[PDB]
């Protein structure tokens, strides 16, 4: 909730951090993805790469990313602070985001949120004391037709019920990984009352083409 | 401890529209005078696109 | 033709929208994609741009600009700089998920559209700005890109025509304001997602200072079908200057929220009663409909009866088409709370570069929170309207206008509910 940093023993420029050589090759490929003279355009994924190295961004990936791309560190600080994906605080092992935007609150996402609160025994933005689950709220995540939904790490869980989300929680606590998909009758985006469209098979190539092509 | 002065003309600043009229008023009262020229600002060249040039050095590092 | 809708499965652009067939190269090429692309690339950029212009395809992002003229803006001789095509796959608009379905189920159609568009305007390479939260969608898109690369369709000597074309996928970092094309250009270059000022247009100075054209996924993926079936085939649908087929994402208090392809000028009532499964509790339970996601003003039941879902009929109903995102609210809703949450979302997604949005969106959030609570004076409601008139038209980008429009629509359509709520609070608390 703070956009300024203060020197802590757990977060300082003297905190040790480095990239693995495979991650160095990935960073080199990311740099080579862009035109010459614009190395700073690689600052967006590479820093995110450092997040996948650690799970959170102290101020040691900031300076390292600034060093390996020949940019000032304040540009990396601006990029990290402007964007909400880059966690500058150590989050739990499973970061849970709940959508509370209007097309998701329309389908009573508050009941799902309260179910998570009464299951994990935490508050909004609080971290579980075993360093496993972090529960915050974000904006629309692109699953409005399958609302309500949550996003755990990099997995979408759509069309959820309180029983569904508590089952996801108690299966995640057991060490297994759930199925990143909607839990209703439909699969991705079709209506639940059967296919209203695209019941006919597709017609294949060479269909309805014009003369001269 | 105030600022006590003995100069009666310390708070005498006059305003003139043009330079030659002020020169005539200076010569009229017999005051030895010196003139500093009007330092007009030079017309700068401003361009919003030059902040996002393809190869020039005038790119903005941040915005 | 007068009755618009009832589109057959033979005219749907995006087969396997529901993910029931294979999304890879062998599945996409069996559904008609990647067919006769070499002749399309060889015929000419002028011919492709003319075929697009005659088709009447307009902006599928929600802006409503004609696609053919905008694509022909960069049809000019070069000055030594490369030219770039960028596909906007952010899709941070609430109520909108169609581009997610396209990039998750038809990636090869998007790649062929990128190739055709880059041939049309002479682009050197293609950049896809995927959303950061769409990690599986981005992985599937890159799998399809690699599968198209190993088949010789793109890269050096793309589709056996001698024209080089490269494609890239760049991930976002969780910012809705990055969906704006100039803020997207700034985000690709490695800065904060803060929009630029037009002029200079992206056709003159875009990403890396190169001439760059940014287009939506839904207006890029239809280009090979546009070239194959012909311009008049796409012009056969809808009204005049409203041609084409549209993906509609219907959600809210609806029995079956879904994404479905339909004709442009279909009535909203027919679509919501046919594909969505009807409003919950019958038609009489319906209270309001937002026709274009969070960027458009809402309309009540008195305007939702005989409204055509195209640009002209919706702009005649003092609202906008948006991204064809139908958010439906029935009579069991706190509508002022919904608009307050939308305004709070706009507050949480605003870059803060330019002053009127940065201050007035926060001011609108405070005013609407007090209105939901009811702790104000009635004349302040009209004052809130004036605040909207100090935001709409005085901003760098259109997020400020996109926040001012729903408040104006809510006030104009449901001032009595607002004033009765706050006078009830004043009576029962003082
Ligand atoms: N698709 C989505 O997810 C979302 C879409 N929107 C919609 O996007 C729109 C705002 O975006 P814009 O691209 O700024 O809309 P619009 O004002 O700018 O312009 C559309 C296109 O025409 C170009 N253009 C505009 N004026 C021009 C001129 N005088 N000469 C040449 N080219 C010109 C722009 O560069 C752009 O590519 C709104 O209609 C809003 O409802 C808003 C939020 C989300
Ligand atoms: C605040 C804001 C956010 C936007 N977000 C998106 C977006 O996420 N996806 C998109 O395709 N267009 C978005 N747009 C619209 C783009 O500016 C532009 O109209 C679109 O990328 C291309 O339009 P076209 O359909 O004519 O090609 C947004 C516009 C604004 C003002
Ligand atoms: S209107 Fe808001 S989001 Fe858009 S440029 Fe201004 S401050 Fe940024
Ligand atoms: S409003 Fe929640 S996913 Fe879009």
């Amino acid at each position: 909730a703070l956009f300024v940093h203060r020197d802590t023993p757990k977060n300082n420029p003297e905190t040790p951090f480095d990239f693995t050589p495979e991650n160095y090759k990935r960073i080199e490929a990311i740099v080579k993805n862009y035109p010459e003279g614009h190395k700073a355009a690689a600052v967006l994924p590479v820093l995110d790469l450092a997040q996948r190295q650690n799970g959170w961004l102290p101020i040691s990936a900031m300076n390292k990313v600034a060093e390996i791309l020949q940019v000032p560190p304040m540009r990396v600080y601006e990029v990290a602070t402007f964007y909400t994906m880059y966690n500058r605080k150590p989050v739990g092992k499973y970061h849970i985001q709940v959508c509370t935007t209007t097309p998701c609150m329309l389908r009573n996402s508050d009941s799902i949120l309260e179910a998570i609160q009464k299951k994990l025994g935490i508050k909004v933005g609080e971290t579980t004391p075993d360093k496993l689950f972090t529960l915050i709220e974000v904006e629309c995540l692109g699953a409005c037709v399958n609302a309500p939904m949550v996003q755990i790490n990099d997995n979408y869980y759509e069309d959820l019920t309180p029983k569904d989300i508590e089952e996801i929680i108690d299966e995640l606590k057991a060490g297994k990984i759930p199925k990143p998909g909607p839990r209703s009758g439909r699969f991705s985006c079709e209506p639940a009352g059967g296919l209203t469209s695209l019941t006919e098979p597709p017609k294949g190539p060479g269909f309805g083409v014009q003369a001269g092509l | 401890g105030w600022a006590s002065t003995a100069d009666p003309l310390s708070n005498l600043v006059l305003t003139f529209s043009t330079k030659e009229d002020a020169i005539a008023f200076a010569e009229k009262n017999g005051w030895s005078y010196d003139v500093e020229e009007r330092k007009v600002p030079k017309p700068k060249s401003k361009s919003y696109g030059a902040n996002f040039s393809w190869n020039k050095r005038t790119r903005v590092s941040t915005k | 033709k007068t009755s618009f809708g009832s589109l057959k499965d033979e005219d749907r652009i995006f087969t396997n929208l529901y993910g029931r067939h294979d999304w890879r190269l062998k599945g996409a090429q069996s559904r008609g994609d990647w067919y006769k692309t070499k002749e399309i690339l060889l015929k000419g950029p002028d011919w492709i741009l003319g075929e697009v212009k005659t088709s009447g395809l307009r902006g599928r992002g929600g802006a409503g600009f004609p696609t053919g003229l905008k694509w022909s803006f960069m049809n000019k001789p070069s000055d030594g700089r490369p030219k770039y095509l960028v596909v906007n796959a952010d899709e941070g608009e609430p109520g909108t998920c169609k581009d997610r379905e396209i990039i998750r189920h038809d990636p090869h159609k998007l790649v062929e559209g990128c190739l055709v568009g880059g041939r049309a305007m002479g682009a050197r390479a293609a950049y896809i700005y995927i959303r950061g939260e769409f990690y599986n969608e981005a992985s599937n898109l890159q799998v399809a890109i690699r599968e198209a690369y190993e088949a010789g369709l793109i890269g050096k000597n793309a589709c056996g025509s001698g024209y080089d074309f490269d494609v890239f996928v760049v991930r976002g970092a969780g910012a809705y304001i990055c969906g704006e094309e100039t803020a997207l250009i700034e985000s690709i270059e490695g800065k904060q997602g803060k929009p630029r000022l037009k002029p200079p247009f992206p056709a003159d100075v875009g990403v890396f200072g190169c001439p760059t054209t940014v287009a939506n996924v839904e207006t890029v993926a239809v280009s090979p079908t546009i070239c194959r079936r012909g311009g008049a085939w796409f012009a056969s649908f809808g009204r005049e200057r409203n041609s084409g087929t549209k993906l509609f994402n219907i959600s809210g208090h609806v029995n079956n929220p879904c994404t479905v392809e339909e004709e442009m000028s279909v009535p909203l009532k027919e679509l919501i009663e046919k594909h969505a499964g009807g409003v919950t509790g019958g038609w009489d339970n319906l209270l309001a409909v937002i026709p274009g996601g969070s960027s458009t003003p809402l309309i009540p039941k008195s305007v939702c009866e005989t409204v055509l879902m195209d640009f002209d009929a919706l702009i005649q109903a003092q609202t906008g088409l948006g991204t064809a995102a139908v958010i439906v609210m029935d009579r069991s809703t706190d509508i002022v709370k919904a608009i307050a949450r939308l305004i709070e979302f706009y507050k949480h997604e605003s870059c803060g570069q330019c002053t009127p949005c940065r201050e007035g969106v926060d001011w609108m959030n405070k005013v609407m929170a007090r209105f939901v609570r009811g702790d104000a004076r009635p004349a302040e409601i009209d004052s809130l309207w004036e605040i909207s008139k100090q935001i709409e038209g005085h901003t760098i980008c259109a997020l400020g206008d996109g926040a001012a429009w729903p408040v104006q629509g809510l006030i104009r359509h449901f001032r009595p509910e607002l004033e009765e709520r706050m006078q009830r609070f004043a009576q029962q608390h003082q």
